[PDB]
């Protein structure tokens, strides 16, 4: 009974670990079916489901089941249950854009941590606080930097956040933490036009990606690089990293992240003004969106093309793809 | 122009072990 109910969960929490979430939850959720009475082990199974879920993306299932691991961790007075279920929660309120109650619910993670003088917790809940910031700065108006105070606030905030939780994670020797808040310090400071500051944080990622052997992380990072520099005004260099995004794409066999490395590259060499290499990286994107069925992406090949070939000279086939962006 | 996605960090779980730590 207690004992198959935790016998299932384990099974469970083995099988979402090697990233069979999909068989993993069916287990908890017999675990569930079977019962315990010990709360602390029922209290971890509800917290296990709510991860589940939140990686399968049913962020509704996932806060709440992490509400209940937070009711029950209450109800028996487990502190550092408590801390974890809150974080959890707020993570998920994050992602579905409740920005006022993940601020409260990651606060409170971080309070108990500090109370508790839990040092990997208190780590944790900064950098979940300093997300949540960062999301909700995001979430205003047009994508990337430039409007509301708030914005501003939000961000710099999450700059501040990410910059205590990188000062522990050294203290605690993280590596692998140290390169996700180096990631997300160097977005945050790409939104708030801190542009060297976001080159800075992300040469630190790339350096723990490589260090790990992290590709995906480094692909990111080269983008992210690529980005930064574009806004600097230095053209060259951003091809450079953009070129680099598009090796590691290749080698990943991410189609979708392969085409925007070459609308990206495309639109560099626009603005340095080499009009051939633009329509090579173009046309590379526009079949791999027509690959991917993507025909928003589609759309912005032919419209990209038809300029770049009037800088040209290239009258009759600026024409072609303007009949063909009409199309879609 | 358009960039894609930002590229921010995946979301984080290092928590795979609590049940078998219980």
């Amino acid at each position: 009974g207690s004992a198959s109910c935790l016998e299932l969960a384990l099974e469970g929490e083995r099988l979402c670990k090697s990233g069979d979430c999909r068989a993993g939850v069916s287990f908890f959720e017999a675990a569930v079916q079977v019962g315990t009475e010990d709360l602390k082990t029922l209290s971890a199974i509800y917290s296990q489901l709510g991860n589940a879920y939140f990686y399968l993306h049913d962020y509704a299932k996932a806060l709440e089941y992490h509400h209940h691991d937070l009711t029950l961790a209450r109800t028996i007075g487990d502190q550092l249950g408590e801390a974890k279920a809150s974080g959890n929660l707020g993570n998920t309120l994050k992602v579905l854009g409740n920005f006022d109650e993940a601020i409260v619910c990651c606060q409170r993670h971080l309070d108990i941590s500090r109370e508790l003088n839990d040092k990997v917790g208190e780590a944790r809940a900064l950098y979940n606080l300093g997300n949540v910031y960062h999301a909700k700065g995001k979430s205003f108006g047009c994508p990337g930097p430039q409007f509301p105070e708030d914005v501003r606030n939000a961000l710099q905030a999450a700059v501040d956040l990410y910059e205590e939780n990188l000062s522990l994670v050294t203290a605690l020797g993280d590596r692998a933490a140290q390169g996700r808040a180096f990631g997300n310090l160097g977005n945050t400071h790409y939104l708030l036009g801190n542009f060297r500051d976001a080159v800075i944080a992300h040469e630190q990622r790339l350096l723990i990606a490589k260090e790990f052997g992290d590709k995906a992380a480094e692909r990111r990072a080269y983008s992210n690089l690529g980005n930064a520099y574009i806004f600097l005004g230095e053209f060259e260099t951003a091809s450079e990293y953009y070129k680099k995004t598009l090796l590691l794409a290749r080698q990943l066999k991410d189609r979708a992240v392969e085409a925007q490395s070459c609308y990206s590259l495309g639109n560099t060499y626009t603005l340095l003004q080499d009009y051939e290499k633009a329509i090579d990286y173009h046309l590379k994107h526009l079949a791999i969106a027509q690959e991917l069925k993507d025909r928003i992406g589609e759309g912005r090949a032919c419209w990209s093309l038809g300029n770049a070939y009037t800088a040209l000279g290239n009258h009759d086939q600026a024409m072609h793809f303007a009949e063909k962006h009409l199309e879609i | 122009f358009y960039m894609g996605t930002c590229q921010d960090e995946p979301e984080q779980l290092d928590d795979w072990n609590r049940i078998a730590e219980l």
